[PDB]
């Protein structure tokens, strides 16, 4: 029911999500922002059943942010991503597993930019791009058209975008806004936000 | 002082004396002898009785822990079984979980473990024994020492014991690497010859060794045919 | 010499000092003895009158561990009390769990076992109670047991406990229990009991006395008090 | 009267006694060293044990490999050492069984003196009675050199020695270590010149010495111990060179 | 010298005496005065309570635990509160259970195992607090002592604490005429009977007596300084 | 003649000969080494006072806190050891709001003391819990609160013992402090009365001038609830002085 | 007599093992810390490099959470334990209440820690005090002090571990609101008071600031020794 | 010295003195018992010593079944004696419910032994201060005899003897053993009797003595009446 999309490139990676968080059928909220800004470089996404997503983002992001502080460097994407899989995968074992379907997005000095996803089974792949719910199945194949892993910025916000107007035109939920934002070197950067009126 | 009784203390001069005490409790143990052949490696002990109304049988100084492992002992006869029995349990659990023989490497240092984990609780004290371990695995012979501190050594000969220092240089005035076991059990019962004061019979005597075939205690006929010489 | 400090040493010589000193303990407690007759086991208790105010059947050193079995008891109260309190429980496991009531030999034994379990850790004391066990069963037999603080336990024809219990059981020994009966084994116990009697040391003593057997239909119960003034007129004319 | 025992016990002056009884004791233990170079990091150390009859099965006695990327040499108590390197071991492994990275050389030095750190503070059990150098190659910092003492303090060292006559080496080592300018091959040279200086026998056996390197080689570290024969050509090598500067004058 | 076999409860004495125990003993004597005597159809618990200044005000020296029991402490009030918070629990219990009030001497029974497990065992002290219960059932009115030693007592009356000996004579000498007393006639024979164990200057007072009393029709009501005027007034003088 | 051997006193748990259980004792003793703190109760309500005794100036005066509160309804003053008078002020304080949970009400000042006091008493180690203390608390508190019967002043103490007091005082010159109370005490004085005669008795004992920074003044009246004067309220009274 | 277990109390009731706790504190290199309207300084010195020595490993000022630093005077592994410790209750309160930490909640957590070690025989005092710097919501400095015995107090200005009591003195002397009226005043007022009792100026001092919303900040010792060279000058 | 007084701390000789002194509690006793092996039978003797008339005779015995074919004779504490019994009874049957068959004499002595020592290494308990003597028939093996002592030595033997008289008896046994032609059933309890009354100078009668045996024909441990040991008694003094 909620959307994330994530498109990797050469020396980037960008990252959007739907801002409704809902009730039954009556949207409470049209400002929800589901992005969690693990550490400087690193972003994370989260979409799933409701309570363990700010729940189980929230654990990473407080772990990821001790490592900083205990160690005085950034966790990698990569290793955030395997520390993540690890917490969600030992949970889905137990009586409380976290339903979650989590796309992680990161850039690293020595191994650039990355895109990873992981589902509520707790698998972990790295994709050059992905995206989770309901929405994925109709934006997949835009992506899967049109990319090339050569792909510049301004040319991805586009194809995003026509990414993002295919559900205006097909999906049945409302999505109306999106939230949009950059990994680079320099670090996360926000992006206007694509709204469809 | 206060160092001597306690065993979570360091001395002054960083001495744990308790520890030194046990190893002192070794040596007033039995002659025990181990000589690593090329071919094989032999362990042997004394196993000198107070009267004749013991029955040799019932008790063994050299026992096997697996098919290709076995091991011999100078110090406190108890602590040596309750090792033996955990020795035996290890390897066991070796084989459990990867269905191979365990090394004798490995074992030596799974039961050194445990004499470590006695020595650090003040509630217990540490064991006072010292063991020969030996096997032979992937073609080759192994002998090793284990200490009450938790160490473990290995020695292509050694002695334990009583008067362990004179048998250690009998030993390496002795020792050629190139030795065959039938020459070396011959070497290790002269190493206890030294040490008996008394008149070694068979029975006086336990001995046993390791090959390509396995540990065994050769009995007391075979120990009678090699004290012949 | 730190050995007798505490039962988890043992002497250079090879003895548990504390459990001798605590063997010392049921010394300084008042007399009591147990005999045992054809019929069935007669208690007895010398138990002094400290004061006046204290009340009549109070501080009883007789006590009911079963229907069938009846305990006195001699050295420290508290601890008596305790161990009547776990006898009692293993009476009740035992009935609990095989069905019938519990041997005497057998409820001597597991007491004996408790009892014997103190002596040997250096964290807990031993008992300060040496006690006195009695039944009859028309298929054991009357059955007197005595058990030390030690937790050694034997059978006993005749015993005593207590400050007096060599007096007491010289005295015992004159008497030919095996062929005699308990009616008048209560006389000849508080014959016993009167004699040991110190006045002088002792201001005064309220004999309390016990039996169980056939004539009971095997249930330990506190004598009638008839039989108790009869029993106690017979002593005091004895005694001369 | 008596402030120096139980290891719980602040003395007056505010002195943990029980644990520099402790770190007194590693000084009897056999001389180990560690030099840090611009291409790699060496672990020196004098086998004490050179009874006749003992054989060289390990891989080594005083060098332990704890990671693919990282080792240490251990100096004191054998026990509490053999206890230490599987800690450290399974710490290392855990770390990389979390982030599926190669655990950090001072995370790993911090996770075991944290350990070395509570065994003082708790009242029952004893200090652990051993000091041992970490090296290793990390992303973020490169080749480290550190050290460890029983209080489970720990430091960043460019060269150092511990054991029987630690002073000595660090003042050899003080003079003849250049920053900056050292390779592994002279590294190795000052390493056998202050093993020379510190250990009592006048010449470095061959067999009285386990030397060890850790270097970057296509992308992977390997460790490596030096065997006889390399160890032999440097002790010729350094009679020789010494000898010269003796002819000279 | 003997200062060995004194340090703990655990360590047995050359002669079979405990001396921690006794040690523990001791700590009732300490304590202010406590008298409890009963008659047929009511017991009595009576006490002089002392205060660390003019200003603070007497302590408590009466409890009830339950309408049928109440107590009176001589001895450390910590040790005094504990039991008595075990007591009120038990009888809570059997009140819950089977709807019936505890039997007293059951509840002493209970008091007494309690008490008696520390003096066995290493670690905790012995209790070193001496109570004074009464209460009335079934059977009739009860009065029972408990020692720092788990052993208990059944009295007619009793007096623990601080100089109490004098009452305890008084008590005796006049102990036969209780039993057939009205609880007025009874509470001012214990009144006398603390007022023994006063110092001479002191003098029995509204704010330094307490009384407790439980009968057939009466459950345990502990008469508080205005309260006791009434039955402090009878009385005559010092002797 | 000096017999000094004491022998008992080490290790709570010992009940020494005359059975005294000199660890407590010494424990009480430990309090007199804290700031004298002054408490007197009134109709119109109870005032709390103490010597705040402030090493250096650097130090911040408001992160003092020796009187403080446990409610609205109850306020406390404390002499001895800061820490483990936070370990009793914060059982105070969960008591009363779990009696808050549960029955809908305010505790009386004496039901929060013995609350207190239940934790005090647990040095004794009866329970088999790990997380106490074996050493008494070595603090005596001041519990000054109006309750259903008014305004009123209990003290506590390191055994665990609780009385109500009309005026106590605790800490170092308590002798000397409880004398000069009881002379200036009578019960029908008013607040203002005894701010002033509570201020006066310090002023007394009190080694350095007085001076607003130095002390600390509370108080809880029936209509209001614990309240502390302000610098500016204590400078008006300690000029009236 | 007395002084062997942490539970027993004294005559007259010392505490004594924590005392010498304390008393173990003073034997540490020194701390100061001071409170500007703006800035919080917290500098520390440095006892010596050895030459063969990496200087990153060893650093006595470290950064509990964004809005929150300490500097330690005391036994280095214990207070690796309590920074560590505290670090994880920083994020372990954001994680349960959504808001950052305040500098007065983590010292009372970091005292109680201490605390709860004191309490209980088996256990030994951190010998440790610290110095808690950090700016609360409202903007305002704060300057917080624990000691092993587990009490707390906030101080205008203050200093740890040995030579405390004559840099103390020296900075009740020069502590003014005009030295804190400068960025740059208040740095050189630590700077000053740390050299009052140091072998050598800038070698032997490591200092930090932190600012109203940025994080913690060690000056290189080119800006250190530009500012002493300014204190220097002025004399 | 202070290096006994606790059975862990080890002395600068690494001597363990808590358990030698444990061996010398056995010989405070003042009992004596034997154990000889035969061809076919194997045999305990023990002396049997009534302090008082009043005991019941029946009740004191050191000779107890461990299971219907091992018997066991007890030297030392009695109560430490009787705690190892129940202890071996419950290996026993716990041996017997766990592998389906009957425990091994040297098995049992084995576990006893093993639990002896796990007593002389943790240092709150204390050993027990009693020696065990089991005898039983083994099929493989035949007749066996083995002894616990309280360090945790479980050696077998052919002949032995526990107690106060421990060096004559086992001078005696051992020049009977180097003269040796048999022993059948009646030559065994011959041997163990001569043994103890000669080592003593007793001059046995029926009830000083009792006497437990195991035979190949009858595995079952039996402890003989007085009329059987009478029967040997006199068959002894008339040659």
């Amino acid at each position: 029911m909620e959307y994330l999309i994530g498109i990797q490139g050469p020396d980037y990676v960008l990252v959007a999500s739907d801002r409704v968080a809902a009730s039954n059928i009556v949207q409470m909220k049209d400002d929800h922002d589901k992005m969690f800004k693990m550490s400087e470089k690193i972003l994370l996404l989260c979409v799933g059943e409701a309570g363990d997503t700010v729940q189980f983002a929230e654990y990473i992001q407080k772990n990821v942010q001790l490592y900083k502080m205990r160690n005085g460097y950034e966790l990698s994407p990569t290793a955030a991503a395997n520390f993540t899989r690890r917490n969600l995968a030992d949970c889905l074992r137990s009586r409380t597993p976290y339903h979650v379907n989590l796309l992680l997005a990161g850039y690293d000095e020595h191994e650039g930019p990355a895109l990873y996803y992981m589902d509520y089974l707790a698998a972990l792949a790295k994709a050059p791009f992905a995206a989770h719910g309901y929405g994925a199945f109709l934006t997949l194949s835009i992506l899967d058209r049109y990319y090339t892993p050569t792909i510049s910025r301004e040319r991805a916000v586009e194809l995003l975008r026509k990414c993002l107007e295919e559900l205006q035109k097909r999906f049945i939920l409302n999505l109306p806004t999106f939230s949009v934002r950059i990994i680079d070197k320099n670090g996360i950067h926000d992006l206007d936000n694509i709204s469809f009126p | 002082r206060g160092y001597s009784f306690s065993l979570t203390t360091f001395s002054p001069s960083g001495k744990l004396v308790q520890i030194e005490y046990a190893l002192a409790a070794v040596a007033g143990g039995a002659p025990s002898v181990g000589i690593k052949a090329a071919n094989g490696v032999v362990l042997a002990t004394e196993k000198k009785q107070k009267s004749i109304l013991y029955d040799e049988r019932s008790v063994h100084k050299v026992e096997p822990i697996t098919k290709h492992i076995g091991l011999v002992y100078s110090g406190m006869g108890p602590d040596y079984r309750v090792l033996v029995h955990r020795a035996r349990k290890l390897a066991q659990q070796y084989y459990l979980v990867y269905q191979e023989p365990i090394p004798t490497a490995q074992l030596v240092q799974r039961v050194a473990s445990v004499m470590q984990e006695y020595t650090q609780s003040g509630g217990v004290r540490p064991f006072g024994v010292s063991l020969l371990i030996c096997g032979w695995n992937e073609g080759r012979p192994y002998l090793f020492q284990s200490d009450p501190s938790g160490a473990y050594f290995a020695w292509k000969a050694t002695a334990m014991g009583k008067n362990y220092v004179n048998g250690k240089t009998f030993l390496e005035k002795r020792y050629n690497e190139d030795l065959e076991l039938e020459d070396a059990i011959h070497t290790a019962i002269l190493t206890l010859k030294e040490s008996f004061e008394g008149q070694m019979t068979e029975d006086n005597i336990e001995v046993g060794i390791c090959n390509e075939a396995g540990f065994r205690r050769l009995t007391p006929t075979e120990v009678k045919d090699y004290l012949a010489a | 010499t730190g050995y007798d400090l505490s039962a988890s040493t043992f002497s250079p010589d090879g003895r548990v000092f504390q459990v001798e000193y605590a063997m010392k303990a049921v010394e300084n407690s008042s007399t009591a003895i147990g005999i045992r007759c054809k019929d069935g086991v007669v208690f007895g208790v010398e138990k002094l009158v400290l004061s006046k105010l204290y009340e009549e059947g109070s501080n009883k050193r007789l006590f009911n561990v079963d229907r069938h079995v009846g305990m006195a008891v001699a050295g420290l109260l508290a601890d008596a009390r305790s161990l009547a309190d776990i006898a009692r429980e293993e009476a009740s496991n035992f009935r609990s769990n095989f069905g019938y009531n519990i041997p005497l030999k057998h409820l001597a034994d597991r007491v004996a076992m408790y009892v014997h379990a103190y002596t040997l850790y250096s964290a807990v004391r031993p008992f300060g109670c040496s006690f006195m066990l009695g039944s009859y069963s028309v298929n054991d037999g009357a059955q007197l047991y005595m058990i030390d603080p030690s937790g050694v336990s034997y059978g006993y024809w005749g015993c005593a406990i207590g400050k007096a219990r060599q007096a007491a059981k010289t005295e015992i020994e004159k008497l030919q229990m095996k062929e005699m009966t308990c009616r008048d084994i209560v006389k000849e116990v508080a014959k016993i009991i009167y004699i040991v009697h110190d006045e002088v040391k002792d201001k005064a003593f309220e004999l309390e006395l016990s039996w169980v057997g056939e004539l009971t239909n095997g249930r330990h119960e506190i004598v009638p008090k008839d039989i108790r003034e009869e029993a106690e007129k017979y002593a005091k004319e004895s005694l001369k | 009267r008596r402030y120096d025992s139980r290891t719980t016990i602040f003395s007056p002056e505010g002195r943990l006694y029980q644990v520099e009884y402790a770190m007194e004791a590693i000084g009897h233990a056999g001389t180990c060293l560690g030099i840090l170079a611009n291409d790699g990091v060496l672990l020196a150390a004098e086998r004490r044990n050179i009874h006749k009859l003992l054989d060289e099965v390990f891989f080594s006695e005083k060098i332990y490999k704890l990671n693919e990327d990282m080792a240490c040499s251990v100096a004191g108590i054998t026990s509490d050492a053999n206890v230490l390197t599987n800690e450290l071991r399974l710490i290392a492994q855990r770390y990389l069984l979390q982030y599926q990275e190669p655990i950090p050389c001072e995370q790993l030095v911090t996770a075991l003196c944290d350990i070395k750190q509570a065994y003082t503070q708790f009242g029952g059990k004893r200090p652990f009675g051993v000091s041992l150098l970490y090296i290793g190659w990390d992303k973020h910092y490169g080749f480290q050199l550190y050290q460890s003492d029983p209080s489970g303090n720990y430091g960043g060292w460019k060269a150092t020695c511990i054991g029987n006559n630690s002073a000595a080496a660090v003042s050899m080592l003080k003079q003849d270590y250049k920053e900056g300018e050292m390779t592994l091959k002279s590294a190795l040279a000052l390493a056998i010149k202050v093993l020379n200086k510190t250990m009592d026998v006048s010449k470095l056996s061959a067999e009285k010495v386990e030397i060890a390197t850790l270097t970057r080689e296509n992308g992977k570290t390997v460790i490596r111990v030096l065997k006889q024969k390399e160890v032999e050509q440097l002790i010729k090598k350094h009679e020789e060179e010494e000898a010269k500067a003796e002819r000279e004058k | 010298f003997r200062n060995q076999y004194d340090n703990d409860v655990t360590v047995w004495s050359p002669q079979g005496r405990i001396h921690q125990i006794e040690y523990a003993m001791e700590a009732v004597k300490q304590g202010s005065a406590t008298v409890g005597l009963k008659s047929k159809t009511h017991a009595v618990l009576v006490a002089l309570k002392r205060a660390q200044s003019e200003l603070a005000a007497h302590q408590k020296k009466i409890l009830h635990v339950d309408n049928h029991i109440g107590i009176s402490i001589a001895g450390l009030t910590a040790d005094a509160r504990l039991l008595c918070n075990f007591m009120r629990q038990e009888c809570l219990d059997s009140r819950f259970v089977f709807d019936r009030p505890l039997p007293v001497s059951r509840l002493v029974s209970l008091i007494g195992s309690k008490t008696q497990i520390p003096t066995q065992r290493y670690g905790r002290r012995p209790y070193g607090v001496g109570l004074l219960i009464a209460g009335y059932d079934d059977m009739g009115p009860h009065i029972f002592q408990t020692c720092p030693s788990a052993n208990y007592f059944d009295c007619r009356a009793m007096s623990i604490g601080a100089r109490s000996q004098s009452a305890r004579t008084y008590l005796e000498r006049h102990m036969s005429e209780f039993m057939e007393c009205n609880l007025n006639e009874l509470v001012k024979h214990g009144l006398r009977a603390l007022r023994e164990t006063l110092p001479a200057e002191q003098d029995l007072t509204t704010k330094n007596v307490s009384i407790g009393i439980v009968g057939k029709d009466l459950e345990f009501t502990i008469y508080d300084d205005d309260d006791v005027s009434p039955f402090l007034e009878g009385l005559e003088e010092r002797p | 003649m000096f017999l000094t051997r004491s022998e008992y006193d080490r290790g709570v748990n010992t009940f020494s000969p005359e059975g005294r259980l000199f660890q407590v004792e010494y424990a009480i003793e430990a309090i007199k080494l804290g700031s004298t703190a002054i408490g007197i109760q009134t109709s119109e309500g109870v005032c709390l006072a103490v010597e705040k005794r402030i090493t250096s100036p650097l130090m911040e005066p408001s992160s003092i806190e020796k009187i403080v509160e446990i409610d609205a309804h109850i306020g406390c003053a404390m002499s001895g050891l800061i820490a483990d008078a936070k370990t009793l002020i914060d059982k105070a304080r969960v008591e009363t709001q779990n009696h808050w949970f549960t029955y809908n009400e305010t505790m009386t000042v004496e039901s929060v003391t013995q609350a207190v006091s239940n934790l005090a008493l647990q040095f004794g180690e009866e329970d088999a819990d790990p997380g106490a203390m074996s050493r008494p608390f070595g603090v005596a508190l001041l519990f000054g609160g109006v309750d259903e019967k008014g305004p009123q002043l209990f003290h506590m103490d390191p055994s665990g013992t609780f009385v109500q007091c009309d005026a106590r005082a605790i800490g170092s010159a308590s002798e000397g402090a409880q004398s000069s109370l009881q002379e200036v005490y009578h019960k029908s004085m008013t607040l203002k009365e005894a701010i002033k005669s509570s201020l006066i008795i310090l002023k007394q004992v009190m080694e350095e001038k007085l001076n607003a920074t130095n002390i600390e003044l509370a108080t809880v009246q029936p209509g209001q609830n614990f309240h502390m004067f302000t610098k500016e309220e204590l400078e008006e009274v300690i000029k009236d002085i | 007599s007395y002084d062997r277990a942490i539970t027993v109390f004294s005559p007259d009731g010392h505490l004594f093992q924590v005392e010498y706790a304390q008393e173990a504190v003073k034997k540490g290199s020194t701390a100061v810390g001071v409170r500007g309207r703006d800035i919080v300084v917290l500098g520390v010195e440095k006892k010596s490099v050895a030459k063969l020595q990496d200087e990153r490993t060893v650093r006595k000022i470290c950064a509990l959470d964004d809005n929150v630093c300490m500097a330690f005077a005391g036994l280095t592994a214990d207070a690796r334990i309590v920074i560590n410790r505290a670090r994880v209750e920083c994020q372990s309160h954001r994680l349960t209440v959504e808001d950052p930490v305040t500098v007065e909640y983590i010292t009372r957590y970091i005292a109680s820690l201490k605390q709860r070690y004191t309490q209980s025989n088996g256990r030994r005092p951190f010998g440790i005090s610290a110095l808690i710097v950090g700016f609360d919501f409202d903007g305002t400095p704060r300057l917080y002090q624990t000691d092993p015995s587990g009490t707390y107090h906030a101080w205008k200005a203050n200093a740890i571990g040995r030579g405390a009591k004559s840099v103390r003195e020296f900075l009740e002397k020069n502590y003014t609101d005009e030295a804190i009226e400068t960025d740059d005043l208040t740095i050189k007022l630590v700077i000053k008071a740390l050299l009052e009792v140091v072998q050598s100026g800038g070698k032997n001092i490591e200092l930090a600031v932190m600012r109203r919303d940025q994080s913690l900040k060690i000056l290189n010792p080119e800006e250190i020794e530009k500012y002493v060279a300014e204190i220097e000058k002025e004399k | 010295a202070g290096f006994d007084r606790h059975i862990t701390i080890f002395s600068p000789e690494g001597r363990l003195y808590q358990v030698e002194y444990a061996f010398k509690a056995i010989n405070q006793g003042g009992l004596t018992s034997v154990a000889v092996r035969g061809k076919d039978c194997a045999v305990i003797v023990t002396q049997k010593k009534v302090p008082d008339k009043l005991l019941d005779s029946s009740t004191v015995t050191h000779l107890f079944k461990i299971t219907e074919n091992i018997g066991c004779v007890m030297t030392g504490m009695t109560a430490d004696s009787r705690s190892q019994v129940q202890r071996a009874r419950y290996e026993a049957a716990n041996w017997k419910y766990k592998y389906g068959y009957e425990i091994p004499v040297d098995m049992l002595c084995k576990r006893i032994a093993d639990i002896s020592q796990v007593y002389t290494q943790n240092a709150e308990m204390r050993p027990l201060g009693c020696c065990m003597i089991l005898i039983g028939i083994d099929e493989e093996q035949g007749p066996q005899v083995y002894k616990c002592d309280p360090a945790g030595y479980y050696c077998g033997f052919k002949a032995t003897a526990a107690g106060v008289k421990q060096t004559e008896s086992t001078s005696f046994l051992e020049k009977k053993v180097k003269k040796k032609f048999d022993w059948t059933f009646e030559q065994t309890v011959e041997t163990a009797i001569t043994c103890l009354s000669t080592v003593l100078s007793i001059d046995f009668k029926p009830s000083e003595i009792e006497v437990g045996v195991v035979t190949v024909e009858n595995p079952k441990f039996r402890i003989l009446t007085e009329a059987e040991i009478d029967a040997h008694l006199v068959a002894l003094a008339e040659r």
